[PDB]
C-alpha cells in the first residue's frame, strides 16, 4: 500500500 | 522472524521527446507483489503474486492513482535537479527512490526508511528516528529546508509507523502459505580437476527462500577464505534463490575440507564433504 | 556521471538434464546507468523469445535484471549470454557451463 503523497525536491 | 515491505521506483529522462520512463516495484520480504511500468499498455498497477489478487477494485484504483502521482513527482524532480546542478537538456538522467518498513518476530514496527538518489549518488534520506534528513550536498540542503518548512518528515513517519506496518501484516496473513513458509537450501558438492596437482570443490545451495544465506569453507576444522570464490546470491526465476562457494585444493587432500550452510529454514547448520 | 559495469551470471533455473524442459537465465547486476542490452545465444545466434524482470536496484543504487527463456538442453547445443553497456568497449560474452 503506497504512501498517499510524495513531496517534490 | 522479521519481515519487510519495500517499494522501489526508478525514473529515467528521455531527452528529445516526451516524459521519463517510470518503473515501480513492491516487495514483501524477497517476494515481488506489484508493478507499474509507464511503457506497458494498461497504465495500471498490476498484481505479481497470487495473494494480492484477493484485493478488490478500490485497492487497484487507489494504488494506480498513487503510483501515477509518484511518477509525476519524479518527472518534476528531474527538471528541478537539472536546474540545481546546472546541467543541459541533452543528457539522460536518473532518479531512484526506496521506502518501506521492517517489523520483528512480533510483527510490530521496528524500522522505517525513505531514501532518494540522483544519477546513482545519495541525494537525501530520512534518518533512522524518522524526524530529520541527511542531505549530501548544497542542492539536497535546499530540499531539506523545503521539506522541514512543509513537515514532510511528519507525514512519512505516520505512514511508515502506521499504514505501512498495518498493510504488511495484512499481506503476511493473506499470503501466509508462501510468505510465512521457509524453503531450506538443497545442497550438494561438485569436483573438478584443474591439473594433476590442483582441484576445485564447489558447494551448492539451491531452491531456498528467503534470500539470506551463509556458505563457508573450513579446512581441518578452521575457517578458510584464501583460495575461495563466493558468487552473489542469484534468483532461480521461480521465486527461490541460488548460491555457491568454491575452494581450490591440492589433489588428494579433498577430505580436509568441509562446507557449512546457515539458513533460517535449517534448525541446525549443515555440513558437506566430498565423497 | 558515475558508471558501474555489470556483473554477469549465466545458469539454469533447475538442474540441467538433456531432453528435459528448463529455463536459461542471464542475471545482470551492479550496473549504472540502467540502459543495458542483453541477449541469450544458442550456438552463437540470438534467441528471439526472451523475457526480463522489472527493473530494481540494491542498497548502493546499482541495478539488476534477470533475463530468461524456456529451453530444452541437448548434448550438442552451446548457450551463452551477450551483454552490452556504456561501460563496455566490446560486448561481453559469458558461456553457460553446466558442469560447474
Amino acid at each position: 500500500n503506497l504512501v498517499p503523497q510524495v513531496a517534490t525536491v | 522472524g522479521s519481515h519487510s515491505m519495500r517499494y522501489f521506483f526508478t525514473s529515467v529522462s528521455r531527452p528529445g521527446r516526451g516524459e521519463p520512463r517510470f518503473i515501480a516495484v513492491g516487495y514483501v520480504d524477497d517476494t515481488q507483489f506489484v508493478r507499474f511500468d509507464s511503457d506497458a499498455a494498461s497504465q495500471r498497477m498490476e498484481p505479481r503474486a497470487p495473494w494480492i489478487e484477493q484485493e478488490g477494485p478500490e485497492y487497484w484504483d487507489g494504488e494506480t492513482r498513487k503510483v501515477k502521482a509518484h511518477s509525476q513527482t519524479h518527472r518534476v524532480d528531474l527538471g528541478t535537479l537539472r536546474g540545481y546542478y546546472n546541467q543541459s537538456e541533452a543528457g539522460s538522467h536518473t532518479v531512484q527512490r526506496m521506502y518501506g518498513c521492517d517489523v520483528g518476530s512480533d510483527w510490530r514496527f521496528l524500522r522505517g526508511y525513505h531514501q532518494y538518489a540522483y544519477d546513482g549518488k545519495d541525494y537525501i534520506a530520512l534518518k533512522e528516528d524518522l524526524r530529520s534528513w541527511t542531505a549530501a550536498d548544497m542542492a539536497a540542503q535546499t530540499t531539506k529546508h523545503k521539506w522541514e518548512a512543509a513537515h514532510v518528515a511528519e507525514q512519512l513517519r505516520a505512514y511508515l509507523e502506521g499504514t505501512c506496518v498495518e498493510w504488511l501484516r495484512r499481506y503476511l496473513e493473506n499470503g501466509k502459505e508462501t510468505l510465512q513458509r521457509t524453503d531450506a537450501p538443497k545442497t550438494h558438492m561438485t569436483h573438478h580437476a584443474v591439473s594433476d596437482h590442483e582441484a576445485t570443490l564447489r558447494c551448492w545451495a539451491l531452491s531456498f527462500y528467503p534470500a539470506e544465506i551463509t556458505l563457508t569453507w573450513q579446512r581441518d576444522g578452521e575457517d578458510q577464505t584464501q583460495d575461495t570464490e563466493l558468487v552473489e546470491t542469484r534468483p532461480a526465476g521461480d521465486g527461490t534463490f541460488q548460491k555457491w562457494v568454491a575452494v581450490v585444493v591440492p589433489s588428494g587432500q579433498e577430505q580436509r575440507y568441509t562446507c557449512h550452510v546457515q539458513h533460517e529454514g535449517l534448525p541446525k547448520p549443515l555440513t558437506l564433504r566430498w565423497e | 556521471m558515475i558508471q558501474r559495469t555489470p556483473k554477469i551470471q549465466v545458469y539454469s533455473r533447475h538442474p540441467a538434464e538433456n531432453g528435459k524442459s528448463n529455463f536459461l537465465n542471464c542475471y545482470v547486476s551492479g550496473f549504472h546507468p540502467s540502459d543495458i542490452e542483453v541477449d541469450l545465444l544458442k550456438n552463437g545466434e540470438r534467441i528471439e523469445k526472451v523475457e526480463h524482470s522489472d527493473l530494481s536496484f540494491s542498497k548502493d543504487w546499482s541495478f539488476y535484471l534477470l533475463y530468461y527463456t524456456e529451453f530444452t538442453p541437448t548434448e550438442k547445443d552451446e548457450y551463452a549470454c551477450r551483454v552490452n553497456h556504456v561501460t563496455l568497449s566490446q560486448p561481453k560474452i559469458v558461456k553457460w557451463d553446466r558442469d560447474m
